[PDB]
RNA sequence: ACGACCGUAUAGUACGAGAGGAACUACGGUUGGUGGCCACUGGUGUACCGGUUGUUCGAGAGAGCACGUGCCGGGUAGCCA
RNA sequence: CGAGUGGCUUGCUACCUCGAUGUCGGUUCCCUCCAUCCUGCCCGUGCAGAAGCGGGCAAGGGUGAGGUUGUUCGCCUAUUA
RNA sequence: GUCGGGUGAGAACCCCGACGGCCUAAUGGAUAAGGGUUCCUCAGCACUGCUGAUCAGCUGAGGGUUAGCCGGUCCUAAGUCAUACCGCAACUCGACUAUGACGAAAUGGGAAACGGGUUAAUAUUCCCGUGCCACUAUGCAGUGAAAGUUGACGCCCUGGGGUCGAUCACGCUGGGCAUCGCCCAGUCGAACCGUCCAACUCCGUGGAAGCCGUAAUGGCAGGAAGCGGACGAACGGCGGCAUAGGGAAACGUGAUUCAACCUGGGGCCCAUGAAAAGACGAGCAUAGUGUCCGUACCGAGAACCGACACAGGUGUCCAUGGCGGCGAAAGCCAAGGCCUGUCGGGAGCAACCAACGUUAGGGAAUUCGGCAAGUUAGUCCCGUACCUUCGGAAGAAGGGAUGCCUGCUCCGGAACGGAGCAGGUCGCAGUGACUCGGAAGCUCGGACUGUCUAGUAACAACAUAGGUGACCGCAAAUCCGCAAGGACUCGUACGGUCACUGAAUCCUGCCCAGUGCAGGUAUCUGAACACCUCGUACAAGAGGACGAAGGACCUGUCAACGGCGGGGGUCUUAAGGUAGCGUAGUACCUUGCCGCAUCAGUAGCGGCUUGCAUGAAUGGAUUAACCAGAGCUUCACUGUCCCAACGUUGGGCCCGGUGAACUGUACAUUCCAGUGCGGAGUCUGGAGACACCCAGGGGGAAGCGAAGACCCUAUGGAGCUUUACUGCAGGCUGUCGCUGAGGACUCUCACUCCGGGAGGAGGACACCGAUAGCCGGGCA
RNA sequence: GUGGAAGUCUGUUAGAGUUGGUGUCCUACAAUACCCUCUCGUGAUCUAUGUGUAGGGGUGAAAGGCCCAUCGAGUCCGGCA
């Protein structure tokens, strides 16, 4: 998280930074079969190390709250 | 770090060579073209009226 | 007086200019004669460098190999068909008029053949709410009502990265690193920093603008900055 | 090329109800200034002698370099205060 | 109220220098003035003494150290003939 | 540097030797750029050389640079130019689009060379030996051949493979030393050919329900370990090369740690980390060809740039030579280099200065200020406050240990690695030199790293993340251009433009009157063309009607410019200072008052506070962390001072040699007064004064240096500003033409845009040319 | 315990910078130099080479800073006597 950050840049910019890193070093549940081994490999790209499939979500997150709307629909 | 005797140093650098027109050491090859002859911009010798006085 | 800065810019210096040898390649739709036939494979998931989202490198039958804007959802192996009477599936491209009402659009034609305009960066969409035979209103990102040919192609679904917005930069190092990857003057001097010489701003013996900050659309270049034509200003009321 | 002060005795006296409290004169000292000197105390003393770290001359013996002595201890003469 | 002396202050004047007479304060080192703070000799006293108070001659010598302040000035301390 | 000696007419500095030294990421070794013959030899000293010279980077004359396999060439990069197209009055000018070309000598990509020998001077170029690449030819094989692979690529952490080097053990060869038995060097051998294979990927076999495995992460019934196999690397190993080469001789063997090179795993991005030619894919014998260009040298305290043989500046590679140590640090020493950071001789060598050493007692009294100097120091163990954004504060502070000798212990495979024990023992002192923080506290400022005035300002200024507002749907907003066109843009509102505020935290009050921007507007104002009347046989000109943008008028809006008072218990002008903060880097009065602190405190801090004239994104307050930022206090420390002394080194002084500059109306040995345009060596009156010289510290010459920056003057200049005068781009708007069909409307054919096209969208509008009104320091 | 993040710390590694000394120099070694002192030192880092932006124009983390010892408008020649 932000604990390399010191004393520098203040509460919400290493409060910001911690939580939206500890939803991103997640255990992600895969949208191919079912192994939560989607790591972040890049800004947007995500990786499943099981299967390899790579695929595309948010920045952070695998699934973003409007992506998961594009199913219903 | 002065623009003087210390800045002279680094100056290694070639931009003026003999002009293969005219004959003068003023064909700067980065640009490839003469500052006295024109030579490489104009087909016709660099010449202006201002290099002599007004009535001459 | 100099010329302002926003002045300089309008050559096109290096300074200026977009690092468009780094870039990697113009996003637009395909054009398929006809038929819909048009259809390919998800190879692979890149970076953009130029859009800071993902990117999804694509195989059609063809033979072709293009990259195309990846909207989220789509991974490697996936499928992909391009035309009027393509699959409801996210991703798939095509027209308005065969997308049925209330699902969620990116990468949209602003004219038809154009190979989209509208809703492309990071975690946006549009909205398809109606159909016609002549028009076709969309809702834009920014809200508004884009009356459109409903013969303009778009991309099912919403734009991958969503949420990058989100995280605070942290430091003056990590903009550095994005502004270079474009072409952007970086980083930026208030004009009320600068002398009264170089900006409308500048100058004074204190740190103010002498003049009020809003101005008139009318303005000619080298006068034309801060407040411009706001509709009002401030957050009260 | 000497200036000034404190002290002792004169004296708990003269004077004064009392409290308090002089001087002339004789002494001793301090301070500022001044001139000179080095027995004495103190400084210096990369003259000198000793201890010791690193390294090089194989060891030892004996030495070099470490800014104009490596550092440390002691210090004659002289010059000084 | 009246008469004056000096030329530290302040002001007035615009003679002197604009082909430049380096600022204020401080420091250092040197000669000087007297309108005398101390020291020497005097006078008066509302001069008992002691201690003072006012005046006179007198420029030999002295007139130091520190706290705030750039300060001059000045305010404060402890010493001091 | 000193003593010898050599050459020479001449020798401090040219050469030999010995003694003595300096250089250690450089003063060594190889080079890029740049220079251009400076390189080698001979003969020279009128020039150049900070003195001299027999020497030389100097003068003169001669000589010297040899390549299929090192570079260039070739390829493509940011980008550049040419021709065509268009623009321009026009060009040697200008943006787009096509095409072609250019664009890398250390340091991008890249077919191929190693060992040795040789010259005064070249050398993977010549010679000896060995090998290799490409093309063509021939001969055979081969019918494959282009899909793929390679070229070809970020930053951090890290495992294994491993050569050189270094070190250790032992043997051989040679040398050194002389109580002892140690100490030093050496012990060599390439490209190439052949050969081996670790890691990774994969296959079979197998069959784990908890096992397998890592430094770490992790792996698995979708099949773990184990077992076998395919594929598969080093500039690495092994044999050849080689009774080649090289060595006076021996011509080693094992090991550890391992740069080069090889090969894996993991992590990070609001940052994604070249292209092309070419190579592979795709055999072999023999012969033929492989041209052109560079090639000396310097590469710097004398060959480069700085007028110089300038203490300046100037890129790469050698970072593995020893002791030391954490170390590419100090320090001492090799190899190699040098005594040319190039004038010398003499004086216990005075005064004075420059670097510096040490100073009793006192210890900031010095001073604007502790300026300068000093103090502390490395490692280990004990221990650690307030405050805090929980990261830190912290190495807080404070306390103890530290050597050498002997014999061991533990960790590890081991190290010539580390951690410890017991005993013994010397000094004033054991991080013994070197290396090596002084600590604590209150307040102000900006949050932080970062940025800046090349050359007096490094800060509190800029930046910054963060915050806030604004413009815009892309045929956009914003900006460049005369234009043809162009940046933004390989971009699309989670955007990019334009501005302000400047981390986090708590908050950010009231005012739209004026000014600004934006929206509306009955009516009012408002140009030109066309329309009407008048007039003129036409025209000038008078008048009428209609009326755009703009304005009047109304609304919105201050995180928009900006404002937040006087009077009384409302008046100006819209409101009339809310939270905070407060004698402030804002407070004239001011050294405000009280307190802490001191002997004493215009200082500092706290409180108070009517604030001359604080206050909320012109941001207010609060605040941990950081700081060559500003003021103050305490402990420690000391020549800062009391109050100076003695010392060291370089000058200084005398001798030889070399040899400038500043400055100069003239006269000139002055001093005290006076006088004069009121600041005199030169006038007036006196006094004093024999001439010449050395050294000194600078009193005077209103000393020298600069036609005063300060001030005013000139019908001087420039930069900047605005509701100064006059303009101009530019934006908005009406109208004219382009421009066609049937105050409101339809359509398509011009013209526009999209589309590869068919066609799609817009449509007499837009664009462009002309005119008219409004705005108009962006510009003149 | 492992792991080894960081516009992190220490730091004359290399390299970059330039705080005080208001030292030395100030007809210099130098038209901006020497010495000690001090700051950064894995990043908004430093650097070579190539390449782009030109004068009312660039470039500017903004100092009116820089654009060849030249900048509140470069330099050369001309207008110009
Ligand atoms: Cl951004
Ligand atoms: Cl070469
Ligand atoms: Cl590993
Ligand atoms: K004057
Ligand atoms: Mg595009
Ligand atoms: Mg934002
Ligand atoms: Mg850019
Ligand atoms: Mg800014
Ligand atoms: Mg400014
Ligand atoms: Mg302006
Ligand atoms: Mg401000
Ligand atoms: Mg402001
Ligand atoms: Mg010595
Ligand atoms: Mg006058
Ligand atoms: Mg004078
Ligand atoms: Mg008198
Ligand atoms: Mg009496
Ligand atoms: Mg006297
Ligand atoms: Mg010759
Ligand atoms: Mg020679
Ligand atoms: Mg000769
Ligand atoms: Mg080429
Ligand atoms: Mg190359
Ligand atoms: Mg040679
Ligand atoms: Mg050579
Ligand atoms: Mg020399
Ligand atoms: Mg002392
Ligand atoms: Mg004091
Ligand atoms: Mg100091
Ligand atoms: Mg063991
Ligand atoms: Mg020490
Ligand atoms: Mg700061
Ligand atoms: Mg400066
Ligand atoms: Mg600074
Ligand atoms: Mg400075
Ligand atoms: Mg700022
Ligand atoms: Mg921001
Ligand atoms: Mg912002
Ligand atoms: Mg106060
Ligand atoms: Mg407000
Ligand atoms: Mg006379
Ligand atoms: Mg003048
Ligand atoms: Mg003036
Ligand atoms: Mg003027
Ligand atoms: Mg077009
Ligand atoms: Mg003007
Ligand atoms: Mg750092
Ligand atoms: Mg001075
Ligand atoms: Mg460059
Ligand atoms: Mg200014
Ligand atoms: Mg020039
Ligand atoms: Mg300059
Ligand atoms: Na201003
Ligand atoms: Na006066
Ligand atoms: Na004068
Ligand atoms: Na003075
Ligand atoms: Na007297
Ligand atoms: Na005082
Ligand atoms: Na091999
Ligand atoms: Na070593
Ligand atoms: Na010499
Ligand atoms: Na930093
Ligand atoms: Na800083
Ligand atoms: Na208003
Ligand atoms: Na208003
Ligand atoms: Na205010
Ligand atoms: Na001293
Ligand atoms: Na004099
Ligand atoms: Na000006
Ligand atoms: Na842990
Ligand atoms: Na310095
Ligand atoms: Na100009
Ligand atoms: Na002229």
């Amino acid at each position: 998280r932000s604990g390399r950050f010191g004393a520098r840049y203040g509460r919400v910019s290493r409060r910001r930074v911690a939580e939206i890193e500890s939803e991103m070093n997640e255990d992600h549940a895969c949208p191919n079969c079912g192994e939560d081994r989607v790591d972040r490999q890049g800004t947007g790209i995500w990786q499943c190390s099981y299967c390899d499939y790579k695929f595309t979500g948010g920045s952070y997150k695998p699934e973003t709250p409007g992506g998961k709307t594009v199913r219903r629909s | 770090t002065g623009a003087g005797t210390p800045s002279q140093g680094k100056k290694n650098t070639t931009t003026h060579t003999k002009c293969r027109r005219c004959g003068e050491k003023s064909y700067h090859t980065k640009k490839k073209v003469c500052s006295s002859c024109g030579f490489g911009k104009s087909a016709k010798r660099r010449d202006y009226e201002w290099q002599s006085k007004a009535g001459e | 007086g100099r010329r302002i800065q926003g002045q300089r810019r309008g050559r096109g210096t290096s300074t200026f200019r977009a690092p468009s040898h780094r870039y990697k390649a113009d996003l637009e739709h395909r054009k398929v004669e006809d038929g819909d036939v048009i259809a390919g494979t998800v190879v692979d998931i890149e970076h953009d460098p130029a859009r800071s989202a993902p990117v999804a490198a694509v195989e059609f039958e063809d033979g072709d190999r293009r990259l195309i804007l990846a909207p989220e959802g789509v991974g490697v192996g996936d499928e992909l068909q391009v035309g009027v009477s393509a699959e409801i599936a996210p991703g798939n491209t095509l027209p308005l008029a065969e997308i049925p009402e209330g699902v969620p659009v990116c990468n949209v034609e602003s004219s038809p053949g154009d190979g989209g305009k509208f809703a492309r960066a990071s975690g946006v969409n549009a909205q398809l709410l109606t159909h016609d035979r002549n028009v076709a209103v969309v809702k834009l990102p920014s809200g508004e009502m884009k009356r459109l040919d409903p013969q303009c192609r778009a991309t099912i679904g919403v734009v991958a990265g969503g949420g990058r917005t989100d995280k605070p930069f942290v430091k003056a190092g990590n903009k550095h690193h994005k502004m270079k990857a474009r072409g952007t003057k970086w980083p930026n001097v208030r004009g009320v920093a600068m002398n009264a010489v170089d900006h409308p701003f500048g100058g004074g013996g204190r740190q103010h603008p002498g003049k009020p900050k809003s101005i008139s659309r009318n303005a000619p270049p080298g006068r034309k900055v801060g407040d411009i034509a706001s509709k009002r200003t401030g957050r009260g009321g």
